[PDB]
RNA sequence: CGUGUAGGCGGCCUGGGGCGUCCCAUGUGAAAGACCACGGCUCAACCGUGGGGGAGCGUGGGAUACGCUCAGGCUAGACG
RNA sequence: CCUGGUCCACCCGUGACGCUGAGGCGCGAAAGCGUGGGGAGCAAACCGGAUUAGAUACCCGGGUAGUCCACGCCCUAAACGAUGCGCGCUAGGUCUCUGGGUCUCCUGGGGGCCGAAGCUAACGCGUUAAGCGCGCCGCCUGGGGAGUACGGCCGCAAGGC
């Protein structure tokens, strides 16, 4: 059990002789707030299905979140195909300064601190892919050197 | 005693049907052929057989597959052999990845099991007689060896990684860890312990079941002779 | 005919370890040496030596990558994920020292060519210079 | 689609110059505003004082890796 | 007969003499224009027969330019890979053209297909990149108005830029 905000829910159809059916769609994050975030998307028959199964993946695929202060180690810049995302550490108190996506998702990162920016496509959805494999590429001052052995 | 083994009939494989990484594994191209280089197969049978021993011992269960006439049987035998999980038929997808789910259709091989033998069968129809029995009858036909432990595999050993990499993604998307013996037609690096060596000629796959499955038992007690093979071998 | 040798250097570099090679050879030169000379004694490569290739004397450059890993695509993490080029040929950039890059947020370098040799972001900074900003590595 | 004028771009090594480039010093960069502090009016706006900076540009000295120039060599480009 | 480009082999010569390229110049399918030939077949136009509500079409019978040639213009195009050029680097599989070798094999140039990695909105691309990089030119900046108007230059004109 973590926080588990939902992001956005669509009813997106399809056609068919007679009618046009339908399906909706869940974005939903989900937190603890001490650097676990995980995103996940659902699609269900109905609504309130699609947002159970946007937890039940969310849950299974999250991402630690190597703060520091509150904020993040270092800068970002991710593209996810269209849509691209700056992720920028500030001081001690500024605050969450990002659209609802990647804000609902640096919340529950446990983020407090940090400038960012979307470009390019602003899809909900892939902004949201965006935020998350931008988290997943960060590194410390650890596991950096970690990596500069020898 | 290894080299004059594997070197007498199993080793050197697919040939020109290859795939670039498996480069640091192989001598040359005999006649066409790809020969792979044993030397090194010992370095990795090694350190495989590190793993298996290392699990045996610590009483974790291992999947084995084979799906290819080639090597179907002679991996039923080393896996009722070692009383261990098997694939021998068409390796079902999301059997891992989707377990509790294929697990449903084991609960109704015993759904049917018992009710084999019972009094239940003074009646039904001549139809679900025939019905029944054949829903069985393949229930049975591709879980024979799916069944054992109703758990996750700690890991699963595989012949041709290539032909059932449908399996290999399923532990992988998973974490399980993955042995298997693959040659040129397979592709080294997404194979976490590797056994470089023929995947056709039954010759090199019973060589490299035997002593696995031999190595599975020598960390429990119980050495014994080796398993049936010959009936027909060649 | 290549324009800016490094750059391409610097790319063959980036191009081999997309694949995880055990080393690559940029044709050589003394300030190829220089710049690889950076790349080791700050931990990107193991190092590198000089070769031949018929007379032809390259740098044999042994690259540095990450532990395996599991589940799939279990391909190792990259000690050079990022290197591209500043200060181009076809336009150049300079900088003074207070001009000068913090790279990642210290995770970083800058490397970059100067009167008194091809120093780093800190090692400019610390021995108070600046100049042609060469490139960044991470 | 070619050809090519101007221009833009320029392979390996040695050295001279040091134009770009980099550092130091000094002059300049008025004040008012802006910014950091301090106070003056009951606060504040307004307002006084003090400090700190500003790329630029002139001058003097220094550095010589990269760019330029001049000089010598090479043959992986190019040409024969 | 005259002549262009181009690949290979030997490592001989020159010693960076390179790449790109606004303007400029040259070339530039078809149709079209001028002068003069040529004219069988085909064939805009045009004439008839059908079809058709009509049929200034599709199908049939005819037929003039033109299609050919020489010389001079015109300068457009789905002038298409709708992909500027040069270079370095980044798996292989397969068949194919054409070179060289102590020729079941290797190596060099070219033309295809499938595809690592990677790029991609997707489709697809992928050592013939749409990958990873540098150089230089060209070009885009919502649709229609419109490649229109005006001006300018070019052309006999059509018309082009
Ligand atoms: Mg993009
Ligand atoms: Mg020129
Ligand atoms: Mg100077
Ligand atoms: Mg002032
Ligand atoms: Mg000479
Ligand atoms: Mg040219
Ligand atoms: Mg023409
Ligand atoms: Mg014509
Ligand atoms: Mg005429
Ligand atoms: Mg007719
Ligand atoms: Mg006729
Ligand atoms: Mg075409
Ligand atoms: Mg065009
Ligand atoms: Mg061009
Ligand atoms: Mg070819
Ligand atoms: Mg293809
Ligand atoms: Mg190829
Ligand atoms: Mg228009
Ligand atoms: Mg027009
Ligand atoms: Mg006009």
């Amino acid at each position: 059990d973590f926080e588990e905000k939902m992001i956005l829910i669509r009813r997106t159809a399809r056609m068919q002789a007679g009618g046009r059916r339908f399906r909706f769609g869940a974005l939903v994050v989900v937190g603890d707030r001490q650097g676990r975030v995980g995103l996940g998307f659902g699609k269900a028959p109905e609504v309130p299905l699609a947002v159970q199964k946007a937890g039940y993946y969310a849950r299974r695929n999250m991402v630690e979140v190597p703060l520091q202060n509150g904020t993040i180690p270092h800068e970002i810049e991710v593209e996810f195909g269209a849509s691209k995302i700056v992720l920028k550490p500030a001081a001690p108190g500024t605050g969450v300064i990002a659209g609802a996506v990647p804000r609902a998702i640096l919340e529950l990162a446990g983020v407090t601190d940090i400038l960012t920016k979307e470009l390019g496509s602003r899809n909900p959805i892939n902004i949201a892919y965006a935020t998350m494999e931008a988290l997943r590429q960060l590194r410390t001052k650890a596991d950096v050197e970690r990596l500069r052995k020898g | 005693v290894k080299e004059l083994l594997e070197a007498g009939v199993h080793f050197g494989h697919e040939r020109k049907r290859w795939n670039p990484k498996f480069a640091r594994y192989i001598y040359a191209e005999r006649n066409g052929i790809h020969i792979i280089d044993l030397q090194k197969t010992m370095e990795e049978l090694e350190r495989t057989f590190r793993f298996i021993e290392d699990l045996a011992m610590r009483g974790g269960t291992i999947l084995f597959v084979g799906t290819k006439k080639q090597a179907q049987d002679i991996v039923r035998m080393e896996a009722e052999r070692a009383g261990m999980p098997y694939v021998n038929q068409r390796w079902l997808g999301g059997m891992l990845t989707n377990f509790k789910t294929i697990s449903q259709r084991v609960h109704r091989l015993e759904e049917l099991e018992a009710l084999f033998a019972s009094p239940e069968i003074e009646e039904r129809p001549k139809k679900e007689q025939v019905r029944l029995k054949h829903e069985l009858e393949r229930l049975q036909k591709y879980l024979s060896g799916f069944r054992l432990l109703k758990r996750l595999p700690d890991a699963i050993f595989v012949v041709d990684p290539t032909k059932e990499a449908i399996a290999v993604r399923e532990a992988r998307k998973l974490f399980i860890p993955v042995i298997a013996l693959a040659d040129t037609d397979s592709d080294p690096d997404l194979v976490d312990y590797i056994i470089p060596g023929n995947d056709d000629a039954i010759r090199s796959i019973q060589l490299i079941l035997s002593r696995a499955v031999d190595l599975i038992i020598q960390a429990r007690g119980g050495v014994v002779e080796p398993s049936p093979s010959y009936a027909l071998v060649q | 005919m290549l324009t800016d040798p490094i750059a391409d250097m610097l790319t063959r570099i980036r191009n081999a370890t997309r694949v995880y090679k055990e080393s690559t050879d940029v044709p050589a030169s003394r300030f190829k040496e220089e710049i690889l000379r950076i790349l080791a004694r700050e931990g990107f490569i193991k190092g590198y030596e000089r070769v031949d290739v018929d007379g032809k004397p390259y740098l044999r450059v042994y690259l540095k990558y990450g532990p395996r890993r599991q589940g799939p695509d279990p391909r190792p993490e990259q000690v050079i994920h990022h290197i591209r080029r500043i200060s181009k040929p076809g336009r150049r950039v300079y900088v003074g020292v207070k001009e000068i890059p913090r790279v990642r947020r210290g995770l970083g370098i800058a490397i970059l060519s100067t009167s008194k040799g091809v120093l780093t972001d800190r090692e400019a900074r610390k021995l108070g210079v600046g100049g042609e900003l060469i490139c960044e590595v991470w």
